[PDB]
């Protein structure tokens, strides 16, 4: 929510408020606009455009200090996955059995001038991701 | 295999054809065995005693051979194929080797001393005759395969 305002000083109103010589950052900095309160006291101001500093060195530490920190990514803990799974995957199993009333509906209907459901991405990567950790159950270990 | 019409049928023809027939029995060309007898169809149905050994012997063979070795040789001692039943007799079958014998059967000296005793493989027959880790391996190929189909 951040902003940056530079006030303009009354004695020069008779000329252009603010000299503009290229059109992209001109409309770039239009595509902002002005705030409803900003019109409200948008006089006597006229914002200038911000931008985020050039960031390797930091935006390199903090994209290390995600995968370990900010997420899940401790990477030697990474890998319930084998005691709730069965569960997880007997109500999705119930979910899209009953789901799947609508589309037998939707073919019965005629010409006639909710099938959608997808609910199987979720169960495709769920279970392929328990069936794989059999690689770390068998090899990585012992 | 030449059509030739004028082909002047002899009693040698079908005596020659039996040889293989009998051959290719001896050299345990089985698939070809029948492919012969499927194509002289006009030759074996009742008649033409020549070749009608052979057959029996197949028969016999498919069926209980051993003990009908010597009842095919003493069904006709000859049909023109003295020679001919020699190399089948020779040639005799010992695919019984998937049994229990020589002091657990002892029934079944010269055999039992071929190779040191019977053909040569395995030892005296009467005293003859899990991991999911490996699994692992050949799994997890299997399981990515699934994910490649999802890429795209």
């Amino acid at each position: 929510v951040i902003d940056a305002f530079r006030l303009i000083n009354a004695n020069m109103m008779v000329l252009g408020h603010e000299p503009r010589q290229t059109t992209s950052n001109l409309g770039h900095l239009n595509k902002p606009s002005i705030q409803a309160l900003i019109h409200g006291l948008n006089r006597h101001y006229y914002s200038i455009t911000i931008n985020y500093r050039k960031n390797e060195l930091e935006q390199k530490m903090l994209l290390n200090l995600h995968k370990k920190s900010w997420m899940e990514g401790l990477t030697l803990q990474d890998y319930v996955v084998k005691e709730m799974l069965e569960l997880a995957k007997n109500y999705n199993k119930a979910v899209e059995e009953e789901d799947k009333m609508t589309p037998e509906q939707l073919a019965i209907k005629n010409v006639g001038k909710r099938h959608l459901e997808e609910h199987v991405d979720v169960l495709m990567t769920s279970n392929i991701v328990q069936c794989l950790a059999a690689m770390l159950d068998t090899v990585v270990f012992k | 295999f030449d059509y030739k019409e004028q082909l002047p049928e002899s009693a040698y023809m079908h005596q020659l054809l039996g040889l293989n027939l009998l051959f290719l029995l001896s050299q345990n060309r089985v698939a070809e065995f029948h492919t012969e007898l499927e194509r002289l169809p006009a030759k074996d149905i009742q008649t033409n005693v020549y070749i009608k050994h052979p057959v029996s012997l197949e028969q016999y063979l498919m069926e209980g051979s051993y003990n009908k070795v010597f009842l095919a040789k003493g069904n006709i001692p000859a049909e023109s194929y003295t020679f001919f039943i020699d190399i089948l007799l020779d040639t005799i079958r010992d695919e019984i080797a998937g049994c229990i014998e020589k002091a657990y059967e002892k029934i079944l000296t010269d055999y039992a001393k071929k190779r040191g005793w019977v053909l040569g493989p395995n030892n005296y027959y009467s005293f003859a005759s899990t991991t999911i880790p490996s699994t692992e391996l050949a799994k997890q190929v299997i399981e990515y395969a699934r994910q490649l189909e999802m890429i795209v």
